[PDB]
């Protein structure tokens, strides 16, 4: 009776959500066009039973552009979803903050905004919601933002999830992302209890270093997120000795309202080559998910101290070897953590063991970690957004397009002084009393 | 959904839009009579785009031709694929233009519009929902120099909010065909400049040193230079009616493209580009269409972009390859050439996926430039532009029309401005 | 090209058989040895008329 | 006259069949472990090794 | 067989390029247990 | 519960890694697949796979990937782990500030790296080895930017350096001397335990024993794996009177500066047909003790004894040892110094040596390696020191190490501190 | 990895790759096609150091042809192994250089090496890690004694760090075929002195000697000298392509054979060599091999090397043996010969060893020795030089073309630098 909603926005949400579903209909053993193969009743989280037979994911896909929209229906999953919920708009927003939150955003949020109704009505026991979209979209983040200010008021106390994927300081692909993230950092900024660091160049580097991939495209970038969401979700579909609900999240990793930007990390990620040759322990494992380099954000954490961590092992690892990881973690000087945190590490165990998509390129482990954390180091991608901000508005540059659609010209200005905001309560809270 | 409607006059215009529309047909596998025979679902996903459905299962393309002569539509309507336009759609004068400017947009446009526009109207309110115009014209002779800027202004006052490109042949003096250039040319683009959305520039004289260099061809043609700018030309809205990785439209490529308002003038280029031998020799790679791409030789313009700092850049990719190759070596390049780019702008090239590459090629790009080069071609047509009127020649003919030099001396100032404060970003420190 | 690739590599995949067995004399007597030591034995069975 | 380069030198001596060419030394003493039956008996360990150095050698 | 990139000699022969590596040594088929297994107390 | 990790650096340290690890592998019965066909000793060198196979604990560092591919296309292919064969970019081409200041610096972290997560995995670490020839650039740098950056991250734990010293005449490099003065500089006082492992000794000794006229680099990798096997045999397998490496530096080390030893093995025998002997302990030892005999082109007689340890495999006798060391300190040809009443330490193994198949030598129930700290290694250094200076007389070849970051005076440094080195070793052997 | 790539210019050094690129082909089992036929494994993990991959699996030469003739290209390209050269390296003039070294080097060499400097910056780009550059010219032309040496310098001017060699086939007087060889010799030798990392010098005379006397052929011809140089030029990059004992790169020979920055000049040789008649017996066993390597009168130069000391000698062995025949039969050489080697660079020879030997052989080996002896040519060259000079004789077409007589009297006073402190390390003692 536990049930999530998740939503897909843009282009880079609904591919990182096809992926997304093609794992949790693998992983839970439903084909593609939905009917049960050949009860345990562990769908009840991401799927609701028709009555008879198949099963409808609890998705909703929205995109002003319908290339991707038509591009699922006709591909191999046109049966499993709602044909009413996968709304696709006429023009795309091109890149333009103020043309998707004001122009053309306003009469498509109406029907998205009663889809969601229409689900939570069916809904019972509803935890909370997931949000997938990209911020260097002018469209992802001005509907996100304004999807987002409407669900803070049409429920309120209700946990949202937030998967926004930001731009990497060297590698992208637009020229005005920065406008596009700084002002979707405004709106969000106090909207979300949670947000995650997911930049593309980090993932780059994982797949170029451990998969040792030459050229992977999106697809296997997608592959790794959802096998990141699927771990962090599992605890609420299947039994473990340690059952971790999304309300323990905010919970252990907000300590001031303000502060709720994490970064992830996830192990092991590994071929069939390296791994035959390799121990798979628990506390390697754990090791390896502290190192600098297997994050999913472009961050240097030994720049700056911790403030929370929370990691879930999915398999069968025994929580004695858990402390004991814990304990030599601590014991590690590499690593240090604030003053007023005595202890601040959340683990959580599962049964279940992680699932690999046939002709997928990871190997089947019998352990798996996840790792969110939040940190002080997190303002070095606010700081070097912010500059980059100021070095395009010292001269007004690409101003005038924004100014065009109906735009003001101080929201840049309010924007960059709560960016500064942020940023001085990060200093000052990573200060010791 | 998501169509653009195309408009040709004058000879040049024609002939680009004949090429460019068999060019169309071809990839779209579409045969002369308007049956489809193609072998792909995906190839007839977005038919509509450019075509639009008649009955019996013919497809018919969105074009609409005028001019003040018949010859060059009655040379096109025998040659090949010249049925495939709605024979209402013609609409042709009897006067001529003179290559005078003045008598075209003044004297006889004024009183021939009013079916053109009829029709173009007819064709917008037909249409689902349109985005854009696109005008294929010449700025050296008389009635493409004047009735492009004239549709262009009489299109604009009624559709502010759509968006327009204008593929404009420009005159140079190693190629100089008429003698009357400078004139016609700085009073369309006197218009151009502040009416035009995108303009992209082709010179002859680039189209003819690429085709001896790079092609090596032993006998260039004419058909071989509009088939150029014509693949050229079509490899901008590839991602808009095949599916790609990275999407990006024609609104996308101007909200990434355009610093300033005034600022929409292209150059454009296509690779890869082998010759007959040294293809059976080569290979096909990123870093070497990549190369071949930002190689100035590839530019379709006169303009050197050594001799100047990049804006904007953008590579329309086309074929299956993954995105980050791609993007790397975008960062290398900047990196390589970062004195070549302008600096207060981080990360001023874009990126365009799409996976569907044309037919007979594996993969295929398509760039674009917006860069401080094309301001010599703006000096050198002020200069040819005060010579000629400094003794008053051929002015006489104008003036004889209603026309006076009050608006002429308007025009060079704005060219002058233009040239100004196109240049002042150049030397602009942050 | 690959065409030629095909055929070479097709070709070259075939070579290792040499089984000597150079015969002119010595299979010439081997067939009148066996024969007279086989047909003796067949010689000396005949039912007589 | 013969037209072009037309090199006659001719350094190599040919016509001898070098199949052991290719072989690399470092692999092929590192490696090759033939035969050794487990046999207590010296002078059969002493023939079996003295004829895998002269394998080894040609 | 060993013509260009098709067969296995080796990784420079190889010379693997798009999605992944073309298995080298041997590898087990196709699902094996990767690493310890654990839990036994008896 | 007691792990030892090896690090092979330059074309020589590879070479003689391969036949070590050949030799390893040989002698617990690891098929080269890794599998093992058809206890517990091999957790001294390999790791468990889990189900399976093992995985030698050794990481190659070598910057030009000749050797690195050559291994990975080899028949030993199938048993390193595929990341650890570390191959860089440039061969140092005997420069040595190519190798420690210029392209050594983006591959020693990536080998921390390795060797911390090697590291990690093991609990009971004695202590490591080192391979490397000093003759060489890229060989000779690295290994003395990875000894010094171990003394610091870990400190306490030990090292072993099996150093290839060059050859008292016969040469391959020209400019070598230059190397290893600088190696030789950086290694005093970053390592625990240094051995001498010259070429020219171990030609004669093949030539003298094996009657062989046809040696190689093969066969001197293979006594040199012989002689690592017979002194790391004591860790993985019960003998009488067991010696651990932690048992090998507080008893070899009178002074912390000379920890640069010399070694010899016995007996080193052919296999023509022959019955040979049954090799009596006393002859064996005393062959052990030989001047021409020695593994090092040091000669014993020109100088003083200082420290000697051996170690007796097979089904030695330890009333047999003590009556050979009763004989051997009896003869008057050898001497030690005042300041040492005793100076032997005896070691005993139950486990024959075993046999390469293949190989030069013969299968024999006893056998003996020593290694001995004897006073008489300062005719090396000074050799070394002549050649050192000659060179720098008129600053030859000096001029592309100085282009490649390399200051100039640190050659006065290293010239200085053999200085101190030869006076050090000339002062500890004078009578009291 | 870690590629090297062929420049060669003039007619001499397309002479001498067209035959390199023939030995090395052969070697590698490529047809004139391109197609490997190769049996062994052992010939393509190392390919990519002289060639690069096309589509479909052809292999083709990173070699940059450049001339003032178009004689000598449509010459070579007609010849077998001509179709692996890729046409866009060709780069050619149409006037000339007329053994004109001024000609070459300040009028029509600097017009002209644009386009092969883009085209050495594409490969070089191209290549994954640079290693170096390779040059094959003489010194007895005009265009090639001019260009190659700017080319040097200016890709020097580019390239401070990675190494380079060059191959020189300088003139004799006894064999002369131009009374300008001094001239252009001496200008082209004082810009090769302070560019060139290593540089390897060439006598016909000798070559002529080695094939009268121990080849015993009656007729030889250009073609079979330029094979001897080619079997030459590829053995001393054996080891960089093929494994072995003691692999020893350019690198590592540049670092063991030069004592002074200004001391790269090399004498080489190779060994054995066979006559044609060669009845079949033995073997070419390590003695006989080293003998026939320091017979003063084996070595491809004019220049007698035991008329001065050895600085340092360099040993290449191919095929598989034992270094200690190697190291022992090197100390007796030195042991036997100690007047001919200077006493304060004890133990002066390099040894190097690949396990492939030349196709044909067993065992061979280059051997490459940098000795006092050299100085005679230089001072005959000079003296040469300054006897011409005296009267200013030929010297006015070399002051018509913008140049005068200070860049001949600084160059000659550099050479008469360079032999005296030359000859002062001879006579050094220790
Ligand atoms: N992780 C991931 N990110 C993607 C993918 N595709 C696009 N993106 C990101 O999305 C950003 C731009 O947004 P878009 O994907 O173009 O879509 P959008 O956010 O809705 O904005 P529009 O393009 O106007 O529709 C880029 O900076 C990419 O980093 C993908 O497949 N995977
Ligand atoms: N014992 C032994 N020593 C070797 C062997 N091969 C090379 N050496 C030693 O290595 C020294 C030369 O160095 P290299 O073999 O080139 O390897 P290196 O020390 O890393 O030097 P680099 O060339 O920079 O790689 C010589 O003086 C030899 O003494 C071998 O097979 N066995
Ligand atoms: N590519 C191409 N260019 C053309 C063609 N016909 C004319 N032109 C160009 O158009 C220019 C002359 O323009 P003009 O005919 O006076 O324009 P109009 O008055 O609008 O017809 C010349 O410089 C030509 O380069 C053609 O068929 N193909
Ligand atoms: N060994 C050799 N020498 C050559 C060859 N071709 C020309 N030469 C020498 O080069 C000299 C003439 O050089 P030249 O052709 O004027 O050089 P260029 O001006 O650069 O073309 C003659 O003395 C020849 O001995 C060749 O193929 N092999
Ligand atoms: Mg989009
Ligand atoms: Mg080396």
């Amino acid at each position: 009776m536990r049930e999530v909603i998740s939503i897909h926005v843009g282009q880079g949400g609904i591919q990182v959500g096809n992926a997304c579903w093609e794992l949790f209909c693998l992983e839970h053993g439903i084909q593609p066009d939905g009917q049960m193969p050949s009860g345990d009743d562990a769908f009840n989280t991401f799927f609701s039973e028709t009555g008879a037979g198949k099963h409808v994911p609890r998705a909703v896909f929205l995109d002003l552009e319908p290339t991707v929209i038509d591009e699922v229906r006709t591909g191999t999953y046109r049966q499993l979803f709602h044909p009413e919920q996968l709304i696709s708009g006429k023009e795309d927003a091109a890149n333009n903050f103020a043309r998707g939150h004001y122009t053309i955003g306003k009469e498509i949020v109406d029907l998205c905004l009663d889809r969601i109704r229409k689900l939570a009505d069916n809904c019972t026991g509803l935890q909370g919601f997931l949000v997938f979209n990209s911020v260097g979209g002018g469209t992802g983040s001005g509907l996100g933002s304004l999807l987002l200010e409407r669900l803070s008021v049409d429920y309120g106390k209700k946990s949202k999830l937030g998967f926004t994927i930001y731009p990497s300081p060297q590698v992208s692909t637009a020229v005005v992302e920065p406008y596009n993230s700084i002002l979707s950092t405004h709106s969000l900024l106090e909207h979300t209890d949670v947000a995650v660091m997911l930049d593309n160049e980090a993932i780059y580097d994982i797949c170029r270093r451990n998969l040792d991939i030459e050229r992977p495209t999106y697809t296997n970038l997608n592959r790794l997120i959802a096998q990141v969401i699927s771990s962090l979700t599992a605890s609420l579909r299947f039994d473990g000795a340690l059952n971790v609900d999304i309300t323990e999240f905010q919970t252990n990793l907000v300590p001031y309202p303000r502060i709720h930007f994490m970064l992830s990390s996830y192990a092991p990620i590994i071929s069939a080559e390296k791994a035959y040759h390799e121990q798979l322990s628990v506390a390697e494992i754990t090791n390896s998910a502290f190192e600098p380099a297997n994050m999913m954000a472009k961050c240097d954490p030994r720049h700056g101290k911790y403030m929370a961590c929370s990691m879930m092992y999915r398999g069968d690892v025994v929580p004695k070897d858990v402390n004991a990881s814990i304990a030599t973690i601590k014991t590690k000087r590499t690593i240090q953590f604030v003053d007023w945190c005595p202890t601040g590490f959340k683990v959580g165990i599962n049964y279940q063991p992680p699932t690999v998509v046939p002709g997928g390129d990871l190997a089947k482990v019998m352990r798996a970690v996840c790792m969110i954390s939040n940190s002080t180091a997190i303002a070095e991608v606010f700081s070097r957004l912010d500059h980059k901000f100021d070095l395009m508005y010292a001269k007004r540059a690409f101003v005038h397009w924004y100014v065009g659609e109906g735009m003001e010209e101080g929201e840049f200005s309010e924007a960059r002084e709560d960016l500064a905001a942020l940023e001085k309560d990060y200093e000052e809270v990573g200060i010791e009393t | 959904m998501r169509e653009i409607v195309h408009i040709q006059g004058g000879q040049c215009g024609n002939q680009i839009g004949a090429k460019f529309w068999e060019v169309i047909s071809d990839e779209h596998g579409i045969d002369p009579t308007g049956t489809y025979h193609g072998d792909s679902d995906l190839q007839l996903e977005r038919i509509n785009v450019y075509y639009n459905e008649a009955t019996g299962g013919r497809y018919v393309p969105r074009a609409i031709l005028m001019d003040l002569e018949p010859g060059t539509m009655d040379s096109v309507r025998a040659g090949p694929f010249g049925q495939l336009f709605r024979p209402d759609n013609f609409v042709f004068g009897q006067t001529g233009a003179g290559n005078n400017w003045a008598k075209g947009h003044y004297t006889e446009g004024a009183e021939l519009i009013d079916s053109v526009l009829d029709v173009v109207r007819k064709e917008a309110e037909g249409c689902d929902c349109l985005q854009g115009f696109q005008i294929t014209h010449s700025l050296g002779g008389g009635t493409g120099s004047g009735m492009g800027t004239l549709l262009i202004s009489k299109v604009r006052e009624e559709y502010p909010d759509r968006i327009m490109e204008t593929f404009s042949v420009v005159p140079s003096p190693k190629v100089s065909d008429t003698v009357v250039e400078p004139y016609n040319a700085t009073l369309s683009v006197h218009q151009l400049v502040e009416n035009a959305d995108e303009c992209m520039v082709i010179d002859n004289e680039a189209l003819y040193d690429i085709c001896f260099r790079t092609l090596k061809l032993t006998t260039p043609t004419y058909g071989d230079l509009n088939h150029l700018v014509s693949a050229a030309m079509s490899g901008v809205t590839c991602c808009l009616r095949f599916p790609g990785q990275l999407n990006s439209d024609l609104r996308k490529l101007a909200v990434n493209l355009i610093p300033f308002p005034r600022l929409h003038f292209f150059m454009i280029g296509f690779a890869p580009l082998t010759s007959r031998g040294s293809q059976q020799y080569r290979a096909l790679t990123v870093p070497e269409l990549t190369q071949q791409m930002f190689d100035a030789k590839n530019m379709m313009c006169a303009a050197d972009p050594r001799h100047g700092r990049y804006l904007t850049a953008s590579a329309l990719f086309r074929g299956r390859m993954s995105t980050k190759e791609v993007d790397e070596q975008m960062l290398n390049v900047q990196n390589k050439n970062s004195s070549y780019f302008v600096e207060w702008i981080p990360n001023n090239i874009k990126s365009s996926i799409c996976d569907i590459p044309p037919k007979g090629l594996k993969m295929a790009v398509t760039f674009v430039g917006n860069s401080t080069a094309i301001q010599e071609m703006f000096k050198r047509v002020a200069e040819q532009f005060t010579a000629m009127f400094r003794r008053k020649a051929f002015l006489h003919w104008y003036t004889g029309e209603g026309m006076d030099e009050m608006e002429f001396t308007e025009a060079e100032s704005n060219m002058n401005d233009l040239v100004s404060e196109y240049q002042q970003y150049q030397d602009a420190t942050a | 090209i690959e065409q030629d690739y095909m055929y070479r590599s097709q070709q070259d995949s075939f070579k290792p058989r040499l089984l000597p067995k150079g015969n002119k004399a010595s299979d010439l007597s081997y067939t009148y040895t066996k024969q007279k030591l086989s047909q003796i034995q067949q010689n000396n069975n005949k039912e007589l008329f | 006259p013969q037209f072009s380069n037309a090199s006659q030198i001719e350094v190599g001596d040919r016509s001898e069949v070098n199949h052991r060419r290719f072989v690399s030394q470092s692999k092929n003493v590192y490696g090759n472990f033939g035969k050794f039956d487990p046999v207590s008996n010296p002078g059969i360990l002493a023939s079996k090794t003295k004829w895998h150095h002269h394998l080894q050698s040609k | 067989y060993p013509w260009n990139n098709r067969t296995q000699n080796t990784l420079l022969l190889k010379d693997d390029v798009g999605r992944s590596k073309p298995s080298a040594y041997s590898l087990p088929p196709v699902d094996y247990t990767y690493g310890r297994p654990l839990e036994r107390d008896e």
